[PDB]
């Protein structure tokens, strides 16, 4: 069956150059348009570059023209990215989208019926490092006897990838994981709360084990009520 | 200012226009001199059609009643004897009929009035007997001249409105007439040939593009733009046929700018209504000439209303090379559809010669006619000289720079590839002018006479040097643009001054007698209804003076008379006496005019009689060539070898006249 | 050079309700529109073309409308399969522009908000800088405020906010605020205070600790 | 700058029905929002209801959700309350709070003098 897959993405320090590829099965290219569309992290869709294979006609958005190049080969049915000179704002998901060709537009391009599946580029000038990880115990003067929180605040960890769990998952109920936030330094710093019970928490010392897998890191805390 | 500035610009055009109608007066003046020629001095003065056209005048002037003196001509019987032609349709004698219809009742008034409008002295040529020569309004040949020459002194406000117009500032009106007066020579050249038709029909012409340019700047439509664009669409049809492949390249400029979103529908729906109207009247008056039809004028008219038309129809086509490339096929189907639908269709049978003397220019291709017409040093290619004389004035460089500018700008502020068809892309009275500057610019370099058309159209896109918008905008400032603005103007009077010099110190000759004897020997010796055949530029001299009837003259491409021409110069071939003979007494001729020099061979080969009747006429190719007997015959002063020939007149080896038994 | 505006850009409705999301178009593409909807994660799938003509295979629920260029999607019976990002094309061009976008998600009754303040661990205090934080928790709707203020002093530029998707079980939302301050700048006032804003409290919630 | 009055009061009784209204002197309320609170002892300064501009969405409290309904009228310049199956726990004094903040936030700083109402 007709379909789109990407490939060549992952990371790239500031002002380099990536080359993206785009294979399609089933349908034979430059019998129509292909494009590839942005999505920024936490942004809408943005639309890069557009190419007609069976006469060559490129297509490029403004803030790319002149960084970035759309080649396609019939040979092998692919199609290929190749972005030069990136910044710190192009690390993005970048879709491959099948539209009708240019010389038949006619009336205006047809709708992106069919989607690649995204890659994931990164542009980062800071490098690969294991994460620091912090207790955070309930105050003392709040919430005494009633609703208690018990937190392990991770910083300073690169890649995105690492999952936080407590006591081996065993807990469960009011565990709730925060969105990882790129602050100045580029490094990612989240955080997982646990609404625990009353009965003075439990009188257990929770356990968070985190493990970021680019690191090969499996640090475990141990959090106590103060 | 709202209202100086359109005040000024009206009153610098009317004087700009009065200007030019006195330089060309002038130079007329200085060219021919006819201050001191009798007025049987002046028709002699004008040569070979400028004869044919003004004895029609004299015609109607002389003739008892304007209707009976129309009826005449329209009923005419002694231009091409054997046949009755109307010469109103087949020559385009409107301006002539005008003209004597204004004389007519004028001359009537001043005499009975008391008024003395021509005041003139017995004047002595010397050798020859004295004459009279006249001067003043009343006067037949400056009645004419003035007329012409006041019609033909608005193309200067023409265009300096023009350039006014596709440059939006007085600057560039300035620099259109400027560039129009230090390249007058090579424009315009009715100070020499008031009698032609070029000369009534141009003016027109430009006025009505000057008028279409103010329609398409504006967004104008209605009834009022309808009239204004038929009274200069008329006029200029019913003088100078040709005016209509005039008028046929600016429709193919106006679709080139509506299929580009430039031109509202409702400013086009106004000039193509305005176009059909002026075709209807024009064919009308012209006793519904067959030749309209199936030309490329009738067909242009209905494929643009068609693509007009279907125009809304086509709102959500948005990529725009395939909605040009269909419109354009779409209009070139139609057109050449149309065209050989009437001409190889209802059987009207177009003259094929335009064609004709065209694919001789490129190919092998000679026949008779075509040598007849291209070795005439004016259906050549423009020669060099002319490019370098442009190019000297800096006429050239300049529209190129504003060319290149308006270009570049187009390029830059556009949208190629998508279009919108609800919003119009502004600056189409620019593209237009452009495009039609190109359409002149190819025919003024295949067809030499044809840089009528160029020429002006070079001083206005020049005049677009001055356009704020393009070459920069308010970044410029205003000091910077004027500054720059009369440099330009000073280094064109430094390098026009000169011209301007050397095409006034320029006097033409003093005639010649042998022509005067010719006519006072055909009139002494020759009975009023004697029939004259000869060489082309001598037969319309003959009609002209001397009122005798003609088997041919020089406006010979209307059918029946295309091949009276062949026959009449078949005595310049090899053909034995015998059949020339029997050719021109079958043509009812008495007389046979020519020169000497038309039978000497050598010039440039192939453009001499003697080489054209060498190739059409293979089969007496090795016979003893007609002219070697001709100028025998002449010498010996006998009628012994030409049989039946007789050589009548022989003075000074000049022209001789040979008598058909 | 065409933009394309959405105007709900967030629509809270539930299983049953009408919804109609609205694309507006500076120029005028004629008909050329098109609507794609996004689940988080993965990539965009195509709902209707041309403005008007669903798309085979989608669910016959979803409706397209044109009027001058004013572009209209609507869902009649809207499903808990039905709440993800929906996002406004135009093809009559080169640039090819999408729409801004819209989120719709689960209606529920407001809840009131929880808070609570924690300040830096024991080990921030060797790193040279520690890092204050404020937890927020089942509060509804969407829209909440976080402010942070050290013995009634104004702050800009040095907070982090985290937001969590839409609770799967109740529908509820909670933020986290996170205020790092050096060891050199940490030995300041001993006071510190977290003041929260939300549409459900009349009077901002304020937690206070003593360093 | 602004002003809220509200109308409406009396001794209500159980099994009937509410018709509020609180009209806004001096502002507008398409531009900002509309919230509506209840002030009771015990439990006081307690959400009831809140709409934000025209009607694209109104939020009700968890325990007075399908007993209320909140419109506005800018041509008055009016927020009506329609109230149904009133029980006796509902003896607190209404108001009618503009928020003086467009993004929604709950920026909430003038009360006026409400309704007060008791059952039974
Ligand atoms: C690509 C672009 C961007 C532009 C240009 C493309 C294009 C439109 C091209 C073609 C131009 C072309 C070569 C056209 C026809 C001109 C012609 C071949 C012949 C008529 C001669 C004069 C112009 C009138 C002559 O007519 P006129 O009334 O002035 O005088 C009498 O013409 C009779 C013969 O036509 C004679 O029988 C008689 O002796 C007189 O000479």
């Amino acid at each position: 069956e007709v379909q789109l897959v990407e490939s060549g993405g992952g990371l790239v320090q500031p002002g380099g150059s990536l080359r993206l590829s785009c294979a399609a099965s089933g349908f034979n290219i430059s019998s129509s348009s292909i494009h590839w569309v942005r999505q920024a992290p936490g942004k809408g869709l943005e639309w890069v570059a557009s190419i007609s294979s069976s006469y060559g006609y490129t297509s490029y958005a403004d803030s790319v023209k002149g960084r970035f190049t759309i080649s396609a080969d019939t040979s092998k049915n692919t199609a290929y990215l190749q972005m030069n000179s990136l910044r710190a704002e192009d690390t993005a998901v970048y879709y491959c989208a099948r539209s009708s060709s240019v010389y038949w537009s006619w009336w205006g391009y047809s709708a992106f019926d069919y989607w690649g599946q995204g890659t994931l580029v990164t542009v980062s000038s800071a490098s690969t490092k294991g994460p620091s990880v912090f207790p955070l115990a309930p105050s003392s003067k709040s919430t005494s006897g009633g609703t208690a929180a018990l937190g392990c605040l991770v910083k300073d960890y690169f890649p995105e990838p690492v999952t936080v769990s407590w006591n081996s998952g065993a807990l469960t109920s009011g565990v709730h994981t925060f969105p990882a936030v790129l602050q100045s330094s580029g490094l990612y710093s989240l955080s997982s709360v646990v609404t625990v019970p009353s009965s003075s928490l439990g009188t257990q010392t929770y356990i968070c084990n985190v493990n970021h897998k680019p690191s090969n890191t499996k640090v475990d805390k141990k959090v106590e009520p103060k | 200012y709202s209202q100086t500035w359109l005040a000024s610009v009206v009153i610098i055009g009317l004087l700009v226009g009065y200007i030019n109608y006195q330089h060309v007066y002038t130079l007329f003046e200085n060219d021919k001199h006819f201050s001191h020629l009798a007025d049987f001095e002046r028709e002699m003065a004008y040569r070979t059609e400028m004869g044919l056209y003004y004895s029609y005048y004299k015609t109607i002037i002389n003739a008892p009643s304007f209707l009976e003196g129309v009826q005449e001509i329209t009923h005419d019987t002694v231009t091409e004897h054997g046949h009755e032609i109307n010469t109103l349709n087949r020559f385009n004698l409107y301006p002539e009929v005008i003209l004597a219809f204004l004389y007519r009742p004028f001359r009537a008034f001043a005499k009975s009035a008391n008024w003395q409008i021509e005041l003139c002295w017995q004047v002595n040529r010397g050798e020859l007997r004295p004459v009279e020569s006249c001067e003043g309004i009343g006067n037949p040949h400056y009645f004419y001249i003035t007329g012409v020459f006041i019609v033909a002194g608005t193309v200067a406000s023409s265009i300096f409105y023009l350039g006014v117009l596709v440059s939006d500032s007085i600057f560039g009106g300035f620099l259109s007439v400027l560039c129009f007066a230090f390249n007058h020579g090579e424009a315009t050249r009715v100070q020499w040939t008031p009698p032609l038709r070029e000369s009534f029909a141009f003016p027109f012409i430009i006025g009505h593009i000057a008028i279409l340019t103010f329609v398409i700047k504006y967004k104008k439509s209605g009834h009022s733009m309808i009239l204004l664009l038929t009274s200069m669409a008329v006029p200029a049809l019913l003088f100078w046929q040709f005016t209509q492949f005039a008028f046929f390249t600016q429709i193919c400029s106006i679709f080139l700018a509506f299929s580009l979103d430039l031109i509202p529908f409702s400013t086009a729906k106004t000039v193509i209504h305005s176009h059909i109207i002026s075709f209807l009247i024009g064919f009308l008056l012209l006793f519904g000439n067959e030749m309209m039809i199936t030309a490329l004028y009738f067909p242009s008219i209905l494929a643009l209303g068609m693509i007009i038309y279907i125009s809304p129809l086509l709102s959500n086509l948005k990529f725009r090379p395939a909605y040009v490339l269909f419109l354009a096929i779409i209009f070139a189907s139609i057109t050449l559809g149309l065209k050989i639908g009437l001409s190889k269709g209802l059987g009207i049978e177009d003259d094929a010669h335009i064609f004709d003397i065209l694919r001789s220019k490129f190919t092998s291709f000679a026949n008779f006619h075509t040598r007849l017409y291209t070795c005439s040093a004016e259906f050549d290619f423009i020669q060099y000289s002319t490019i370098e004389k442009l190019c000297g004035t800096l006429l050239i460089p300049l529209a190129l720079i504003s060319l290149v500018t308006f270009v570049f700008n187009f390029v830059k502020n556009t949208n190629l590839l998508w279009r919108n068809s609800e919003e119009i892309g502004e600056n189409g009275e620019i593209l237009y002018n452009v495009v039609q500057l190109c359409c002149s610019t190819v025919m003024a370099f295949l067809i030499m006479r044809l840089k009528l058309f160029m020429t002006p159209h070079l001083c206005i896109v020049a005049a677009l040097f001055a356009n704020s918008k393009l070459l920069g905008g308010d970044r410029i400032s205003k000091t910077i643009r004027v500054s720059a603005l009369v440099g330009v103007i000073a280094i064109l009077f430094y390098r026009g001054i000169p011209n301007i010099r050397q095409q006034l110190n320029v006097k033409g000759e003093y005639s010649n007698p042998d022509q005067e004897m010719l006519f006072d020997w055909i009139q002494h010796n020759t009975k009023q209804d004697a029939v004259f055949a000869g060489t082309m530029p001598v037969m319309a001299n003959v009609k002209l003076t001397t009122l005798r009837p003609i088997v041919n003259h020089p406006h010979y491409e209307h059918v029946g008379i295309r091949e009276r021409t062949l026959k009449v110069y078949s005595m310049f071939s090899k053909k034995p006496i015998a059949e020339v003979h029997k050719i021109m007494k079958e043509m009812g001729v008495n007389y046979f005019v020519f020169q000497l020099m038309n039978c000497s061979n050598e010039r440039r080969p192939e453009c001499v009689y003697r080489g054209m009747w060498d190739e059409e006429d293979p089969k007496n190719s090795g016979r003893t060539a007609l002219c070697d007997l001709w100028i025998l015959a002449a010498n010996s002063k006998d009628n012994s070898r030409i049989a039946p020939f007789k050589i009548v007149y022989n003075a000074n080896r000049n022209y001789i006249v040979l008598k058909i038994l | 050079d065409i933009q394309m505006t959405q105007s709900p850009s967030s629509l809270s409705a539930s299983v049953g309700d009408r919804v109609t999301i609205t694309c507006r178009a500076s120029q005028s593409v004629s008909s050329a529109v098109a609507w794609y909807q996004q689940k988080p994660g993965k990539a965009p799938k195509l709902l209707i073309y041309s403005a008007s003509s669903l798309y085979s295979g989608v669910p016959s629920r979803f409706s397209g409308s044109r009027s001058g260029t004013d572009f209209t999607l609507t869902i009649s019976s809207l499903q808990p399969e039905d709440f993800a990002t929906y996002y406004c094309q135009q093809g009559a061009s080169e640039p090819i522009t999408f729409g801004q976008g819209t989120k719709v998600e689960i209606k529920r009754t407001v809840a009131a908000p929880s808070v609570f303040i924690f300040p830096p661990s024991d080990s921030q205090l060797k790193s040279g800088t520690a890092s204050v934080v404020c937890l927020l928790n089942n509060f509804y709707p969407r829209e909440a405020k976080v402010q942070w203020k050290v013995d009634n002093a104004l702050q800009s530029g040095n907070s982090q906010e985290s937001v969590t998707e839409q609770d799967s079980k109740d529908s509820t939302y909670s933020l986290s605020s996170t205020l790092t301050l050096s060891k050199a700048d940490y030995e300041k006032h001993k006071v510190y205070a977290c003041e929260v804003t939300h549409q459900g409290l009349s009077s901002p919630v304020t937690k206070s600790f003593n360093r | 700058q602004v002003q809220l009055q509200e109308s409406g009061g009396g001794l209500v009784q159980p099994g009937g029905s509410l018709r509020l209204s609180c009209a806004a002197s001096g502002r507008t309320i398409s531009r900002y929002a509309m919230s509506w609170f209840r002030q009771a002892p015990g439990k006081e300064r307690e959400f009831v209801a809140v709409a934000r501009r025209s009607g694209d969405g109104a939020f009700y409290a968890d325990s007075v959700q399908g007993r209320f309904t909140v419109s506005r009228d800018d041509a008055k310049n009016t927020v009506y309350l329609q109230m149904n199956s009133l029980k006796p726990e509902d003896t607190a004094v209404y108001y009618c709070a503009i928020d003086s903040d467009t993004f929604y936030s709950g920026s909430y700083d003038y009360w006026g003098q409400g309704t007060q109402v008791t059952v039974s």
